[PDB]
């Protein structure tokens, strides 16, 4: 009854009021590019990778945050949308370090993959890059903060999901730095999940460091026995060896998180 | 009598470190009771 | 210009700081300016108050404001690092702030900057050995028509020449408090050479009021 | 109908204490017409007050120029349980702009009275005034005026004997140009970093403390009481169509007499410089370019300054904007590339860092422009720099990203030969 009508590339779709442009695209099987947006975190709207053209609107909107209005035609593949993605990806990679061979994220990196699928194929940045100092937040999460793209997923997860207010940004402008400011360890029981939600290799697992690459792991979907919650997990193995433990999405149990002990 | 020739904004030459917050403290008696959201903070 | 903190003997969480009994009454008035249930709105005015009492913000000063307002310390650290008027290192008794943005740069704020360095012997960003002065460049201070200008603590000194700023430093060295405002021949923002407007006597109450109140 | 605008008479000037030659406190302000029949204005209702602002043709004086009456009527709805607020934008951060400062320190009681009248039109319970922290002495003047209004029953309980309750609060910034942005201002009042919010929601629905809110500039708020007393039709008799009223101007840079002056909208830019600022340093023929409405607006060359009018529509057609109407004059001895590069450096220092195109793009344009100053670039980089600025513009959360792209585009548009020439000089010096 309350459902309004919108269009994705001219295809009609019925959505509830308050649905975002990103969620309307989800219905027809389109996945808008993203970095800051996470469906289990509060909306941020800062990476600007989800910019999409609305037909007849001169300005692209941030799909992750903009609520759809009745009758909108979202153009997910327009020349305007495609140029917005290339421009934003260009800004993301301008100061990003050439770390992929030594970066544990390589091969399962959303920055690599969305650069392949939505960015340009070359650079025109001719300057020196930003370099940021690293920060210790305990024995579980290694931080290479030069790789951070300031998506603020970790900050939002810690505040909303883990209920811990230690992470935040300091400074402003290009020198805005995600961290704790003071020397502090982020030692929650849910801390290890910030590795998963960080789209880049800025936050990675210290125990897992350097040991494998994503393509070569075999994925075994199993269950955790560290407690009685029954968290669903993926056991990554390679050549007969357990390499790491990853969450497996189950809406009715662990959603997409696992405890540190489980991890 | 009219006089357009002098600067009549000279008081601030004698303002101090706590001038502004002293005024804010004297103003506190005239304020209306503040509205309440119903809880001590967003974290309650 | 570093936005991470490392504890040091003079800047660490145990560094003694607390508001004076008088400054706790000022804090109470600051907090009451905002709706109940949103006391976090007082972070900026209370950190600034601690800076006025102490001269700069040690990590213990940030930790104290966080406690009093029941806010996470990180959220106080974010405000201290974000806003440029907060001093996270000690500065001299007089914090000289020269504007170098284009409107001031066009009126030769370079000469003003050069004069201060020559007189004090320091560079931009440095503090004199006696810890009396600190020198920095800043962005537009909203006194563009009175350029070149500087701000020393809470006072604007405007329409400066190299001689004018040199005198101001001399007056400060002697403990004196120079008069703020333009050092040229005018009082505030009016045209030099006589007013080109507002030369009639202002019309009093009721002038030009439409009928029907 | 009128055809030529300018020569504003002293009887039609609103900020009649602009230069501070009269007592700025309550006694002086009341004697000049402030706080007169405010009770009568309040009792006429919000619909009547909003009608006078709509007819006056008033447009935002903070830089964006949205029709003020239409914008203020967004808050003309019933309460849904939350308080309603007016936030007065006294951040006054745009380089070249210093008009809002004179109102606060010399005409404080017009701002306080404008808060009450404007606050009534919106049904707001109080006004928070956000003044930049560097304006300590002007903030102190404003507090003194507010105390005088409280002690005379003009604001507070039963304001002006009207039955309306209104508080005026002054909150000081802490050094950030971005906090002049309307949603970044709200986030700062709430105690966070001055980082703009996305829209929607709009401030008139979810604003300061998550309550309906309107952000208005000091000059916009400080002329409403006079618009109500003298009628919006009188205000609409100035300037062109859709450019109504009087406007404060800051002329700085390379003029004989830099100054702040009130003048009619649509006054020719040449007349404004010559009459009030004493002409361009070295004669009009020494003019090189003008940044007509603050550092955010594109520059325009002398060939466009000859006839251009100073209003929203005239400057838009000159490929710029009125902005805050802060005129920066650059004579023929200016290094134009360096002057614009210093503006990009300012925007680099002022970006909040929240969103990618500005956090990364503005810094990128700063590095390119630093090389352009020395000539240490190739001509092909000029078109790259243009394209980079177009990727920032229209893709950011707030307008600071746009405001950094426009001055770059203004330079490349009108001074590409100077850019290419300098690169060719650098190349020959190092061959
Ligand atoms: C970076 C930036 C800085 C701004 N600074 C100011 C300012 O200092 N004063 C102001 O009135 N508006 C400023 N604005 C414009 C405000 O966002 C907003 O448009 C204005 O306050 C609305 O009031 P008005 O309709 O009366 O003009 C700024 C905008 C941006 C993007
Ligand atoms: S985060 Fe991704 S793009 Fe960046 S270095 Fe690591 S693998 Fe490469
Ligand atoms: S560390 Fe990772 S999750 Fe956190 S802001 Fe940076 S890129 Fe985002
Ligand atoms: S455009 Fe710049 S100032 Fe505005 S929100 Fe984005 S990063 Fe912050
Ligand atoms: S996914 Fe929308 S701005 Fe980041
Ligand atoms: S440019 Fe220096 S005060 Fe504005
Ligand atoms: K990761």
């Amino acid at each position: 009854s309350n459902l309004i009508e919108v269009f994705v590339d001219g295809q009609s779709v019925m959505v509830e009021p308050g649905t975002t442009v990103l969620q309307a695209c989800e219905k027809v099987g389109m996945q808008i590019p993203r970095f800051c947006y996470h469906e289990r975190l509060s909306v941020a709207g800062n990476c600007r990778m989800c910019l999409v053209e609305i037909e007849k609107a001169p300005k692209v909107v941030a799909a992750c945050a903009m609520p759809v209005m009745k009758g909108w035609n979202i153009l997910t593949n327009s020349e305007k949308t495609k140029k917005a993605r290339e421009g934003v990806m260009e800004f993301l990679l301008a100061n990003h370090p050439l770390d992929c061979p030594i970066c544990d994220q390589g091969g399962e990196c959303d920055l690599q993959d969305q650069s392949m699928m939505f960015g340009s194929d070359r650079s025109r940045f001719l300057e020196g890059k930003r370099a940021v100092e690293d920060k210790n937040i305990g024995p579980l999460v290694k931080t290479i903060m030069t790789r951070c793209i300031q998506c603020t997923r970790c900050i939002r997860f810690a505040s909303e999901i883990a209920g811990v207010d230690d992470l935040g940004t300091t400074g402003r402008g290009n020198d805005m730095q995600v961290g704790t400011y003071i020397e502090k360890m982020f030692m929650s029981e849910l801390s290890g999940n910030i590795i998963d939600i960080c789209p880049v290799g800025a936050l990675t697992s210290k125990p897992y460091a350097f040991t494998a690459r994503p393509w070569e792991t075999r994925k075994t979907e199993s269950i955790d026995v560290m407690d009685a919650v029954g968290s669903n997990i993926v056991v990554s193995t390679r050549t007969g060896e357990v390499m790491r433990i990853l969450p497996r999405m189950h809406e009715d149990i662990n959603e997409e998180w696992i405890s540190d002990k489980t991890r | 009598p009219f006089d357009n020739t002098t600067y009549k904004n000279l008081q601030h030459h004698d303002y101090s470190t706590y001038t502004f917050l002293d005024l804010n403290l004297d103003l506190s008696k005239f304020r209306m009771p503040q509205p309440s959201s119903g809880r001590e903070s967003p974290r309650h | 210009a570093l936005f991470v903190h490392r504890d040091t003997p003079e800047n660490n969480p145990e560094t003694p700081f607390d508001f004076t009994p008088e400054n706790y009454k000022r804090i109470e008035a600051i907090v009451k300016n905002y709706p109940e249930g949103h006391k976090a709105a007082a972070v900026l005015p209370v950190l600034d108050l601690a800076q006025r009492q102490n001269g700069w913000l040690p990590i213990s000063a940030m930790n104290k404001v966080a406690e009093i307002l029941q806010v996470p310390p990180m959220r106080v650290y974010e405000v201290a690092t974000f806003y440029t008027m907060y001093n996270r290192k000690p500065v001299g008794k007089y914090h000289i702030q020269v504007c170098t943005t284009t409107p001031c740069m066009l009126r030769n704020s370079d000469s003003i900057l050069e004069a201060i360095q020559k007189k004090l012997g320091i560079k931009v960003g440095e503090t004199t050995p006696d810890k009396l002065f600190t020198l920095i460049e800043v962005e537009c201070l909203g006194a563009c028509v009175n350029a070149p200008m500087v701000q020393i603590n809470d006072n604007y000194y405007e329409d400066l020449t190299p001689k004018d700023i040199e005198e101001i430093i001399d007056e400060l060295k002697a403990g004196k408090i120079p008069k703020p405002g333009p050092r040229s021949g005018r009082f505030s923002c009016e045209p030099a050479g006589g007013l080109t407007s507002l030369t009639e006597p202002p019309k009093g109450p009721g002038f030009g009021v439409q009928a029907g109140l | 109908k009128k055809t030529s605008f300018g020569s504003l008479k002293d009887e039609d000037r609103i900020f009649t204490n602009l230069y501070g030659r009269h007592d700025w406190r309550l006694k002086g302000a009341q004697s000049r017409g402030d706080w007169y029949k405010t009770k009568e204005i309040l009792l006429k209702g919000p619909d009547w007050i909003l009608g006078e602002v709509k007819t006056s043709g008033l447009r935002g004086r903070g830089g964006a120029g949205f029709p003020t009456g239409l914008k203020w009527s967004f808050m003309n709805k019933p309460s849904d349980g939350r308080p309603k607020y007016l936030v007065v934008n006294a951040d006054e951060g745009e380089p070249g702009t210093c008009k809002d400062r004179e109102i606060i320190r010399h005409d404080p009681h017009k701002l306080v009275e404008g808060c009450l009248v404007g606050g009534r039109a919106m049904g707001a319970r109080a006004a928070y005034i956000y003044i930049r922290g560097e304006f300590y002495n002007e903030a102190s003047n404003l507090q003194v005026a507010i105390r005088e209004a409280y002690e005379a029953g003009l604001i507070g309980k039963n304001a002006c004997g009207s039955g309306y309750d209104f508080d005026v609060f002054v909150v000081r910034g802490a050094g950030a140009y971005i906090c002049g942005e309307e949603t970044a201002l709200i986030e700062s009042i709430e105690g966070k970093q001055g980082k703009p919010r996305l829209k929607p929601p709009f401030p008139a629905d979810v604003g300061v403390f998550g309550c309906p809110t309107t952000v208005a500039n000091v000059e916009t708020v400080a002329v409403s009481p006079t618009i109500c007393r003298r009628g919006g039709a009188w205000f609409a008799s100035f300037g062109r169509e859709r450019n109504s009223g009087t406007k404060l101007f800051n002329i700085s840079g390379h003029v004989n007499n830099p100054c702040t002056v009130e003048e009619e909208m649509s006054v020719p830019l040449k007349e404004l410089i010559e009459k009030h600022a004493g002409g361009v340093t070295g004669g009009w023929d020494n003019l090189l370019a003008v940044i007509p409405g603050g550092s955010s607006t594109p520059l325009i060359p002398k060939s466009v300054c000859e006839t251009v009018l100073m209003d929203f529509d005239a400057l838009i057609q000159a490929q710029t904007g009125l902005g805050t109407a802060a005129v920066i004059v650059m004579d023929r001895s200016t290094d134009i590339v360096k002057a614009i590069a210093r503006l990009i450096e300012f925007y680099k220092h002022e970006s909040c860092g929240q969103c990618t195109p500005c956090r990364e793009g503005v810094d990128w344009m700063n590095k390119v422009m630093a090389r352009f100053v020395r000539g240490d670039a190739r001509p092909a980089e000029i078109d790259s720099l243009w394209e980079i600025s177009k990727q920032i513009e229209g893709h950011t959360i707030c307008a600071l990203g746009d405001g950094a792209a426009w001055p770059v585009q203004g330079l490349i548009r009108h001074f590409r030969p100077e850019l290419e020439e300098r690169m060719q000089q650098f190349a020959q010096q190092h061959q």
